[PDB]
């Protein structure tokens, strides 16, 4: 298909060498299978096989969503949010993404479409001897400005990295507690918003490290 | 010719030194570094050396021109050549593991059979303290985890990149169950190319881990209480270009050749364990409660038996032998599975009934009723079974078989006499 | 009576607390401390407790009045402590068959019906190690050798205190000396009946470990605490007496050795693989049963010149005896002597002829020449000895189904835990290369 031709154009243009077949377990934790770019044609066609015991907390296929192909702004790497199906082809009803898709399709039968715009709060803590702590990086309060808010460069990088992945943020600010922050998301359909929430957590934790 | 192509790559990449790689009976890579001026001598009459290193006296290194590769870590550049060992007269040295696999493959080729192997290589990435390696995981990640939970993404990315630069195609890589554990799934290739590729991966992973101040290990059970590293070998047999394991008219689309191959492997599996699980530590991996198989059963994809028969059919029909560990000599391991599997096909050895029930959940009285055997519990126990297996001793040769027994019993006799810390912790204060 | 003598010693030495000692199947001493006011209740109807500790429910402690001894380490304020070895019995009154002391008593009573009495004189080897940060270590206190004298033997004051404390408890010792390994020592006991000797063995371990802690040291009866050096053994000098006279002596027979000696040796050697589970009960006990050290590994019997499993020393007459050199000091003495008595008496009863005496140095012989003489080997692992003990119907019936099952359950729990462990040797041997 053409979406697939689009993907391979971006691959040669940005020199993508590895692709992450992202997915999520029942607990919302992101999981992935890293494949070299040579296997991207196999992933977009018959799919990549793996073990589905991880989704719970033994054989399934990763089905990449071509609309979710994004180059990671940090040789280059790319990601693809995948839906899970059983080896025969039927969708696995244990996949959280497939569950939201079903419920949205039922709502679509009644002409209903839900739009969600979450306010994502999080903390930025210091690290001691390579391990994470619960010690706030900054001693800031509600809507505070630098140098009271020390995490202004990291938040600036988070929103910049998100914009570089077809993601639009409404606003970001320091929250009530020390080292606490919030990123307010723009309105979008439940599936795109949930994909965006997982991406934000991944980007925020990666840039914090 | 291939020699002319080698010398063109030499002048293009400015190669100044070439490594004449080879492996001992234990699977450890050995080499002779020669300057580029001696490359013509190596590809012609060969380079002489002392063959007593393979045991664990004089011979000649015969480079395989198809295995010429430039090492991506730029020095001037360096290159490598996987070598076959020959006696000074010219006849092949039967003690060379690569020659042993080549023989067994040539025997299979006479019957129109070609075995394709696609191993799942598990390994650990540990921290280094005071310049010495440790068993402390670099990351605190779990099954299929993503960064920052998986901190070894750049080292893994660098491994697969370096492999791709040496005519190597990887299927997928991911974080495994235990902390700091990872897996790199290889794609199907002939037994010889796959074994060459397995040795290259271990060399590249350990070299690149040292570059980042880490230590990569293919040890079967480096940490007690967590999952151990395995080498699940996806095996497929091909007869005259077509998949010999596929039959569309047979039940479950499984040919009789698949059943007889499985039956042959399971008949000699206790003896194969000495080759595929060769260290004393390999038996600390073969314990219940972890991904590793302990009971001798074969079944479908849903259950985790010693031999698995996955869903893919047609040209992708195959079995998955999940008993081996990544510390085995791949040349000798694939030769042992080929010889046992082909003996089953030849003698028409029927395998036992498929055990689709969860074998771990069954009580000992239920397992006894179904007649489920167990893999050897110790290295001594597997070597005793390997000693009596006349098929595998003849397939690997009296030279390789004796060297395996001598090295394993030297390790076992040293290990059994040792007073381990567990004994001091359990008996010193009370007794 | 003996109870009246106990209460006179109580008032004389000012005893305020009494320890109702007993042992579990593993030979570890257990006790119930009672104030002196409850001593009359202990000697009369007995003290109740929980018998789940013996295996590894409600029962009664039955003190043996002949075992009343005042502990020489005087307590605080002139107050003194005393001990009493107890037999276990069920609430109804019947003796509880799971008690190791009761098992030895039964086997001795069965021997007494036929007029046989076994006398034992064990050679108790042990190590004296340093303590670091309040925890025991395997570092020898001294760097002494075989029969060494101070200052090479630094543990002369503590050994002197051990023998002095034992003499103060009706215990006579033959001799004590430094052994081959660094910080290793041996205390040779005098000959006595199997019950008194087993009581004495338990007392020695308790006294040695208590006095070692007083000097900031740790005494251990572990079979092989250090790799590469000699291990601690318990060579049991055994003699059988029929109607007051030595049943092992015959002045007209060759070597002045009676047929009863040969049949006793034959019986012990027949069941020695099974006896090893009792006499060498720990996983560590098999690290001691390795060549190159004093410990026997091959199943042979011979004269004094050669070191074998069973050795028949030169002394004759009333001192005629055999020396079973396979046991280690970590074994339960009550069970070890019961197993040797049952196997030895079965040999005498069934007239079991022992194999030919191997006077040649067995260690120097090649592996080919050993099979030709029919030379066997002791079990290499604890699981291997337990498998042999499980099939020995004589020893399982002699020790009882309760004791035998408890030994198998404890040994297999330790084995299953030990076999799954990843020892440091494996990391040292394989981590860097593989
Ligand atoms: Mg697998
Ligand atoms: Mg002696």
């Amino acid at each position: 298909g053409s979406k697939e031709d689009e993907i391979f154009r971006i691959v040669e243009e940005k020199n993508v060498r590895f692709v992450r077949l992202q997915f999520v377990d029942v607990q919302g934790i992101p999981k992935n299978v890293a494949i070299p770019v040579g296997q991207l044609e196999k992933a977009l066609g018959p799919g990549i096989h793996f073990d589905g015991s991880s989704i719970e907390g033994s054989d399934m296929v990763l089905r990449p969503d071509p609309d979710t192909f994004r180059v990671l702004p940090w040789t280059a790497e790319a990601r693809l949010i995948c839906d899970i199906e059983l080896p025969d082809g039927k969708p696995f009803m244990g996949c959280p993404r497939q569950v939201l898709k079903k419920n949205m399709e039922e709502a679509a039968k009644l002409g209903y479409v839900m739009n969600t715009g979450p306010e994502m709060e999080f903390f930025l803590f210091k690290r001691q001897d390579g391990m994470p702590t619960n010690i706030p990086q900054d001693r800031g309060g509600y809507f505070d400005l630098a140098p009271i808010d020390l995490a202004e460069e990291i938040k600036r990088e988070i929103v910049l990295v998100l914009e570089e992945m077809g993601f639009e943020v409404e606003a970001a600010h320091h929250e009530v507690a020390f080292g606490q922050h919030e990123i307010d998301f723009k309105y979008d359909n439940a599936l795109a918003t949930a994909d965006n929430v997982i991406t934000l957590k991944y980007v925020a934790k990666t840039l914090a490290l | 010719s291939k020699e002319d192509e080698i010398f063109r790559i030499v002048e293009e990449k400015n190669v100044r030194f070439v490594r004449l790689q080879f492996v001992d009976v234990q699977g450890i890579p050995k080499n002779v570094a020669i300057p580029v001026g001696q490359l013509e001598k190596a590809l012609g009459p060969g380079i002489h050396f002392d063959g007593s290193s393979i045991e664990g006296s004089d011979m000649v290194l015969r480079p395989d021109p198809d295995t010429f590769r430039v090492l991506p870590w730029s020095g001037t550049a360096e290159a490598r050549l996987i070598c076959d060992i020959e006696l000074p007269d010219g006849k092949p040295f039967m003690g060379c593991p690569r020659q042993v696999l080549k023989k067994n493959m040539e025997e299979a080729a006479k019957l129109g059979y070609v075995m394709n192997t696609g191993p799942e290589m598990e390994f650990f990435l540990f921290k280094r303290q005071d310049g010495m390696p440790t068993n402390i995981p670099q990351d605190r990640g779990g099954y299929f985890d993503l960064a920052p939970i998986d901190l070894a993404e750049e080292i893994k990315r660098e491994i697969v990149l370096v492999l791709e630069e040496m005519g190597f195609e990887v299927e997928a890589a991911h974080h495994e169950v235990a902390f700091g554990q990872h897996e790199i799934d290889f794609k199907y290739d002939n037994a010889l190319a796959t074994a060459d590729n397995v040795i290259t991966l271990k060399y590249v992973a350990k070299t690149l881990a040292l570059q980042h101040g880490l230590h990569a290990t293919f040890m079967p059970k480096p940490i007690f209480g967590v999952n151990g590293s395995g080498m699940h070998t996806n095996t497929s047999l091909f007869k005259d270009g077509k998949n010999a394991f596929y039959d569309p008219d047979a039940p479950d689309q499984i040919s009789d050749t698949l059943r007889y191959f499985v039956g042959g492997v399971l008949k000699h599996i206790r003896a194969i364990t000495a080759i595929t699980n060769p260290l004393v530590n390999s038996y600390k991996r073969l314990v219940p409660g972890y991904e590793a198989p302990v009971y001798i059963t074969w079944s479908g994809p849903n259950r985790s038996s010693l031999i698995r028969v996955p869903a893919p059919r047609g040209n992708s029909t195959r079995i998955e032998i999940r008993s081996p560990d990544p510390s085995c000599n791949p040349y000798l391991a694939f030769a042992a599975i080929l010889a046992a599997g082909l003996d089953g096909v030849k003698n028409k050895i029927e395998p036992p009934e498929r055990v689709e029930k969860n074998i771990y959940k069954l009580t000992e009285e239920e397992r006894e009723k179904l007649g489920i055997g167990m893999l050897p519990g110790t290295l001594k126990e597997a070597i005793e079974c390997f000693k009596e297996d006349e098929l595998l001793v003849s397939a690997l040769g009296e030279h390789v078989s004796q060297s395996i027994i001598n090295v394993a019993m030297a390790d076992w006799d040293s290990y059994r006499t040792q007073v381990h810390q567990w004994e001091l912790d359990r008996y010193l204060q009370t007794y």
